[PDB]
Formats: C-alpha cells, structure tokens, sequence
C-alpha cells in the first residue's frame, strides 16, 4: 500500500503493467525528490491497478489530461501536506506536443530542431491522431518507434 | 483590414469556404483592370526546395506583373543549407530578416508549418509541402470550375489519378467538400487511395463519395475530372509496384461526356493524358494552367495590403 | 523488517535512479505479482538509494552477475519469508553472456546477428571488460555508458 | 596427440610457449622436403575477403604444394553472402564439410570467432581478421628469427610505421610477452604506439617496452629491425595528417646498426622502406616475409595430422 | 553405357525416373570414399557467371576431390567476352576443348542451351540458369530425401518464399511431377505461386497440387518443409512491395509438424528461417544443402565414365 505522502501529487488507480510506462517513458526518473511508484497493488474502489505517488513534484491540467488515451478512469488524490486535496480529470486534450515520435518519416517534424506534436480527437472504436506539420492523420496506436 | 491580411498560406483546412471568395473577388477584378504597381519595393523570396516550373515562374510573374522586387533560390543546394549543412530553421530564421514574405515549396512534409516558427509577423506561403498540400493549385482550380462553370456549388467532380501524394487534390477534395454542393468520386489505383484523412471529412461533412475503376462510368456524370500525375519520386521502395499510370484517358473517353464538363491537370501530365485531347473541347488543362498568374496575383495582393485593393 | 512480505528477493542499496533500468533495461516490469517500487529514497550510506518489491518471487543468477557492475553496494535481500538470508553480492562471471551495447563498431559483432560477449579483466578500480571478439579492452563505463 | 593441432587459428595471445618452435622446427626441416602422398584429401578454400599479396599466393600454394588444392574466392564478389543474403556464420554452417579447411582474411575483427562458431567440428583458420589479429604471418617471420640470430630468446627489435591498427604485429607484444628476456622497441605516433594494455598483460613479469625519437638514434642499439606499413586502408578520420611514416628507413640513415640485425617489414611496402635498401647485408624483408613457402606448410601439415613426424 | 552419361545437364523436366536413383544411388555410396586414381585427366574450370556460395564451393570441391582440379572464374569480370568482346556462345567454341567439362551460372535464362550449342561434342553441366532451371541443385536434396524418410515416392512437401522467379525450385512440379502418388503443398504470393504451366505436364495423371494460408496451419499436415529463399536480385519492378517472405518460419509457428518433417531451405537464407531454428531435430537445410559433396560428386563421375560400378 506504499505508505503515506507529504506534498506532492499521487495518481491513485493506475491501469496495471501501465503504472511502469507512464513513468519509463516520462522523465518521472530524472526527478530527484523521492519517489515510491507501486506497479501492481490492490484496488478497492476497482480490482487491480498502479498507484503513482511523486513528492515535491507538482502537476498542473497539461501532465494532466496526457493520460486520457492511455489511463482512462484514474485519480489525482493531490495530497498537500499529508492532506489529500486533489479534483483533476485526465481530460482528452487539444493537442499533446512534445513527447511522441512521428511514424511519417518524410514529414518534417524531426529532421529539424523543432519539437513535435499530434493533434487529439475521438475517432471511432479507437483514437487517432494527426501531425500539425505535415495535416497527416495516423492512428493512435501506429504513432511509436516500433 | 483586409482578410488575409498578414496571414499565411498553407494548408486549406486551415481556413474555411467563406474565407477563399475574398481573392476570389480580388482575382476576378484584376483579370479585368489590373494594378502594375500595387505591390512595389515588396521583396519576396521564392525559394523552391524541390522542382517545379508552373508553380514557381507563373509565381514571380505574379509577383513581377505587381511591382514587388524578388530574389529567391531555385536550386536548394547554392544556398547555406546546401554543401554547408545549415537547418532549414537558420535558413528561414535568417531570410525572414531580409524580405517581406516567403513563397516556398519544400520535398518534406509540412517544412512549410516550419517556416512560420521562424517567421511571425513575415507572410509565408506554400508550392506544396511534399505529397501533403499545394493550397496554391487549388485556388487556380477554383478559379476555373467557378469560371467555367457558373455557379460554385451543387456539382460533381472526378478526381482520378494518384490520390495518396496528390498535394493537389487533398487541398481542393478538402477545399469543396466544405461548400454546400459538392459529390465526389474518387477513381485511384488499388494502393494509391486518396488518403483518409480527407476521406472520413465528406462523411461528417454530409459529402458523400465512392470509388470508380472506370472513365466512361461516371463518364455522363461528372460536371469536372481532375487527373492527376503519379507522384513517382515521392514514393516509398514497395508503393513502386502501381508505378505507371493505371489509368490513362484518351479521345473516345469524350463521347458521352457532358457539354460543360472539362478535363483539369494542374500539369504535368507524364502519360496519363493524350496530345490528340488538346486540341478537343474540354482541353483546358492548358488553360486551367494560365490561371495561376491570376490566382496568384490576387492572392499575393491581399496578403500584402491590409486595405482591400481595387 | 518493515512492510516486508513473506517470499520476494528484494534489491537494495542501489545507485541513486540506476533501478529505473531494472525494469525498462531488465524489463522485469511484466509481472502479475507484487512489485511495489520507491526511488530516490533516503540511506545511511552515501546519497540516495533505489529499491523494488517483489512478491512470490526472487532473483536468478545471471541477475546476480549483472548486479556486479550494476552496483557496489547491492545487497539483494533474499527473505524466505520475512526472514532475509540470501544477501549474495553483485558479482559478473570473468566470461561474458550476450547482454551488452559495445563500442568496437569494427568488430562487425555489430550488424550481423552474433552473441554479445566480452571480457573482464576484474581489477581494483573499475568493472571495465576487455572485447572477447576484438579482446580491446575498454571500459563498461562507456561501454555501458549511454 | 599434439598440442599445436585442429587449433583454431585465429589469435595467438592464449598459446604456450612449446607450440611455435614445435611447427617452427618443423619449417627448417620442410625448408626443402615435399611430401604428396599424405594429406592429398582434405579440400581447401582459399577465402580472400580482403587484399594481401604474400599470404594469399603464400598460403593457397602451400595449400596446392602440400598435396592437394584449393577452391575459394579472391573477394566477396560473387558469394550468396551478400548478392543473394547471408550473415558471415550462415555461410560457414555450409563451409565446414567441403573444405574442410578455410582461411579467413576479413575488413573486420572478430569475425574470426565467428565463422569458427559457424562450423562444429571442422578445422578453421583466421591469418588476419580486421586490424586486431593474426597467426600465420608471425611465425613465418618467427622462421626468419632464426634466420637472422637463430635463438628466439634475448634481443631488441623495433616497429616503425603504424603499430595500432594493423592485424599484423598485434601479436608481437603479446607472443613473446610471454618468451624471455626480451627487450621491446616500438616506433609509432602516440595513438599508434601500441595501446597499454596489450602491454599489460606483461605485467607479471615487466620485462622490457619503450618508445623514445626517432630511427636515426636507435639504429646503433638494434638487433632486430622489423617495421610495418601504416595501415593506410583502416583507421579513423579524426586523425588524417599522418598517411605519411614520418620514420622512414633509407641507407642514409641505417649505416649504423648492430652486426646480425637485419631489416624486415610485414608487406607490403611503400615508403616505409627506400628502393636503395635493396642492396644491404640488413634487407632482409625480402626472405623474411618470404616464409610462407618453408613455413606456412609447417603448420598447415601439423593441424590436420595425427602422431606424424618429420 | 548408361543413360545419365555425356548428358547434357542443364534442366531436369525432359528426363525419366530411372536417371536421378541411378547418381542417387552413387551418393550414397559416394558417402566417404574417395577414388582418386580415375578420372585424373578431364580438366575442368569453374564458370561463375552469377553470385551462390555453396554450389560454388561445394561444386569447385567435388571436382577437386574426384581427382583433378578446376580452372573457371569467379565472375565475367577479367573476360574476353565482355571488356574485350565476345557472344557467351563465341566463348564456349574455344571452350569445349581445354576443359572438357565446365559448369553455367548466367544471370539470364536459356543461355544453359547456347554455350551448350557451341560445343560440338565436349559435354557440359549448367546449374541453374537466370531464374528458369537448376539440376544440380535438386538431386542433392534428393539425397536429403532419403536422409530424412528414404523413399522419395508419397509425401507433402512445401515451398515457402518465392517460387515463380527460382531457378532452383522450378525442378520441383516437373521432377516429381513423373513420380508417385506424392502430394504438393505449395506457398507464395499469387504470382510467384508458381505458374499453372509448370502444373499443366502434370494433366496427364492429375495427382495433388495446391495452395492456401499461412504456415502457422500447414504445420500439423506437413512430412516435407522445403522453402525457398525470395529471389530479391531478380525479378520485375511491377510488383516491389514484397521484398519480405510473407511467410515465416520461427520455433514459435513450427512446433506443430509431423514426426520425421524437417526443415530444409534452399540456401541462402535470410528472414526466412530465424537463427533460433538451429537448435531442432526439424532443422535440416544445414545438412539438407550441404550434399554437394556426397552429392554432386555421384553425378560428376557417371556422367564421364563408361561401364562404371561402385
Ligand atoms: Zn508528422
Ligand atoms: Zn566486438
């Protein structure tokens, strides 16, 4: 059950084998201030789940709503102090720029020292996004260095 | 205040129907009485990063016929950038320090949006930012379908030929979709299928298409066929199997083809079309071809003049 | 000890955020049991630390080996419940198994599918390794470096 | 039953002293004694990935000499290993039966190892892979060792040219690191000057090694003169001012060495030797190289032969 | 006198039964036995007009090891016929003579037919010409045949890879085509799915021949698994997004086979087989290819000799 935080932010209800990515992938290593991520832990409110709990380390709306694809229902129990005062969403946003790699080679988002960033929208059965740069629409799956 | 003002050209969908008829406007009024002058000591770089000969003469004729000084690369490799390994960013970042907009065209996708991140208040526009969009052919296409034929809804066109790296067509298809009036049939190779991203719009949009192997099929049907060039150097080692061109119309084709009807190719045409057609009726690729002085005249006016011109 | 369970290696004293790999590195991270994680924690040593959880389930030996170089002081806990008794040391076989990024981009062990072995020459300073293929010895510093 | 047979021949920093003189004394006995009617089955390829002179016509012919022949091919040219597709291990699987003997000669290092993982029982071979090893072109000078003083033992000798990269003398301080008495010149720019930890493994015993200005000093102090070429075909770029031998080996300079001390060079040569060296009671490179005839068939017999004697 | 004797061996479908068991026969009796004192006379020289490491090696081998050698060239690279100038047909006029007996490869078809008309009387031996025929490349797995269940007679083999194009497999429906009772399992995308031309000799008795899905079902019905690699350098630009087998073969898919089933493959290989496929008592293609020696050494003989038995 980890243990109890002080001020900071804490992800409780993290899809399980899911609570290792959203962390691998984002710098949530390079951040210094201690932290006790529980990959695979007892639900209650659901079965199974991940529960994130990174001190000192404050998320606005941005770190936020990123996590809409991927943990749909989940929980920002924004303990500060000991005290849990948390109300956030993982809201499907606008658009999330830097941090996906374009699957679109020729497309000019890379090859150059500019950033990249696809734009978010519900499609059907699935999500699927579009690279600003070059207006191309993949799939949300397809957007990786596979 | 004009419209366009200060903004940039680059991608159709970037704007909406309402906002084309402004040089629209522009244009009809100078293919009438025009202004060799109103854009004078402007400088306008027109540097194309990949071929071309249509989009970028008939361009600084446009520029030449308004009185807006320009000197710009046609060759992507005596510049910085070349032998000297400089991003197109600097290189942008640069000459935007040096003229008043810059009319580019780029072998990758979207380097146009790149331009701008470097640019702001300087006017950039677009020859087609690799297969993605040309927004600049659509506009002499729309020239012609409104001026060969009056109004500019209720109609079908017959978009056939290489449609997944058509520039062309992804702008204008995207383009009409948006008027009230528009039914598409898109006939393409099995591979070259016009790129979704397009196709699921018409579908919200209420605009409905279908696919077509055929020219005599929708041969009594389509008010306006765009043919269009296989993009053969923007291709990846395995599309290469459908290389030639699948489709390749020819006089005959025109028997049942309708009076207003006319074949349209934002050139060049590399096999796809007849020599024998010139000479017919709905030959007007040639002069869907001279249109662009015009198209882009207007529209280098506009953005160029906050005040609405003449 | 503390929240300790009953049988589940558990690897302490580690590098200050070397854990992160563990598990992106190790790809230990696909696990349907216990894994309850906490880096940049507190020690009483030298820095920080990072330790990992695990439930129903201890180390190997080819993880005991690649500990070595992996950190000085990892003493990995093995508890048969509640109680720790395996706390073997990192130590890496004088041979050298497949699982390493060399730097000899000659030695065409590279683009031709192979068996990534080296050497090392233990010695008291560094836990460098001698090329087995091209016997050049380097250093895992760089070897190992990113 | 002996030591030095079915060994695969790759490198020489693993062997004992007892192996080298055995097939060494076994080239002063085959200096003149051809013997056909012995190995006349066992098939050999002679495998060039590269280009080297001597050890090629050298060892395909003592191939040929000692009762037999040889298939191979002069280049990777015309192999299903590239053309076709196959990893260097793929086409030993294969090449262990048919010639059950194969030299291999690779632009790369390691690969030895390789291809001896590629073939199970089957006998391999390696004279030289990239620029870290080689057997066969060592002993063959090993010959001509006793051909200058005789006794392996106690000496100085030298290595102009490039001394970091070649395959060549990266068996040198490595073979006799482990011999006796031995004093060790080297001549190299620094990066070429032989790394410290092939020197090293000389620790246990720190005997001789040094490096100090230039040949004309060190001329009047040497028993043993043997440089190399500058491997000018495998390096880096990060260093490319330094084609050149910067010592280079001229009369001019050598009218002071020792009295036996003669001059020898791996091969091929370029500058590194002058054509006026020629005529010298010290140029000796000529027969020094020139082993592989009286050597190579020493220990090509050996490896492939049970209890024999000679 | 015998029946596979002076023939000219170029391809396979114009043959009977009795001629492959007959050279069959020799292998297995040609397993380890060399005679050396037989036809040490017959010069004969390695034409390697095209790029394959085994035949070539294993061939140049075989008719080292029969008592002789071999002459050829690796490639048309130091040759009058081209640099000088010269038909393929002009060489072999002069040919016929010095080497009595010399192998094809042409990286064209046909040609087997041509240098085999301008010989005269002197006997000839083509394996594998452009992507149309191989003899020599079939009966070696023959052998494998009865290495893996004896009897060649009722079977289900498979052809993974590409199969139109080959010059190997195309002995295949045309072989056994004249056989017994045996059943052929075929794979390849449609083109290369083998022609139904090769499959209409076979109307006259009508036996098995068929294709469907993929290997992960036609394991568990298997007695035969013989690929073959996509010939990647020869083939038609019209179809190039298939560079890739399709179809694979990794432990994964193939732990469903029959009992005696093995894994062969024509060689080289690529993606076809995965390296992990080594470790099985399934994986045969290491041995299954690898009878050139055993092999074409059967045929290298009686096809130069009387009244000859062994
Ligand atoms: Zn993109
Ligand atoms: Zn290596």
């Amino acid at each position: 059950q980890v243990e109890a935080i002080k001020r900071g932010t804490v992800i409780d209800h993290i899809p399980a084998q899911i609570g290792f990515k959203l962390l691998s992938l984002f710098k949530l290593t390079e951040t210094d201030q201690r932290i006790t991520i529980g990959l695979n832990l007892p639900s209650g409110e659901m079965g199974r789940k991940d529960l994130i709990k990174i001190e000192n380390t404050f998320l606005s709306e941005d770190q936020v709503d990123q996590l809409a694809l991927y943990a749909p229902q989940a929980t920002v129990n924004r303990i500060d102090n000991y005290e849990v005062v948390g109300k956030s969403r993982p809201s499907l946003p606008e658009r999330i720029d830097n941090v996906l790699v374009c699957p679109n080679s020729n497309c000019i988002s890379h090859a150059e020292p500019v950033s990249s960033s696809f734009a978010v929208r519900k499609r059907a059965n699935d999500i699927a996004l579009k690279c600003k740069y070059c207006e191309k629409e993949f799939s949300h799956n397809v957007v990786l260095a596979n | 205040a004009n419209p366009l003002y200060q903004k940039h050209i680059i991608s159709i969908n970037d704007l909406s129907r309402d906002d084309l008829n402004l040089v629209l406007a522009t244009a009809a009024k100078l293919k009438a009485n025009p202004q060799p002058e109103l854009l004078k000591h402007k400088v306008i770089a027109s540097c194309f990063f990949e071929a071309s000969t249509r989009t970028r003469l008939s361009f600084e004729t446009s520029m030449h016929r308004l009185g807006a000084s320009v000197v710009g690369f046609s060759d992507s490799a005596n510049t910085s950038l070349g032998k000297k390994g400089e991003t197109l960013a600097d290189t942008i970042s640069v000459i935007s320090t040096y003229v008043d907009a810059i009319v580019m065209r780029h072998p990758q996708e979207g380097a146009a949006r790149l331009a701008t991140e470097f640019s702001g208040n300087v006017p950039v526009l677009n020859a087609g930012d690799g297969s993605n969009q040309h927004p600049t052919q659509t506009l002499l296409d729309l020239f012609t379908i409104q001026e060969t034929q009056g109004r500019l809804d209720n109609l079908h066109v017959a978009m056939v030929g290489d449609l997944k790296y058509g520039r062309t067509v992804h702008s204008l298809t995207q383009a009409l979709a948006k008027f009230d009036g528009n039914r598409f049939y898109f006939i393409a190779p099995d591979a070259l299928a016009m790129p979704q991203y397009i196709l699921d719009m018409l579908d919200e949009k209420g605009i409905a298409w279908s696919l077509h192997s055929s020219i005599e099929e929708v041969m009594a049907e389509v008010d306006i066929l765009y043919m269009t060039r296989v993009q053969k150097e923007r291709l990846a080692p395995s599309e290469y199997a459908n290389v030639k061109a699948q489709f390749v119309l020819r006089a005959s084709d025109l028997h049942n083809a309708k009076a207003n009807m006319k074949v349209l190719h934002p050139l060049p045409r590399v096999d796809e079309i007849a020599t024998d057609v010139d000479k017919t009726p709905h030959a007007w690729y040639f002069q869907q071809a001279g249109n662009g002085i015009f198209a882009r005249q207007a529209l280098l006016a506009l953005v160029l003049n906050r005040d609405l011109v003449l």
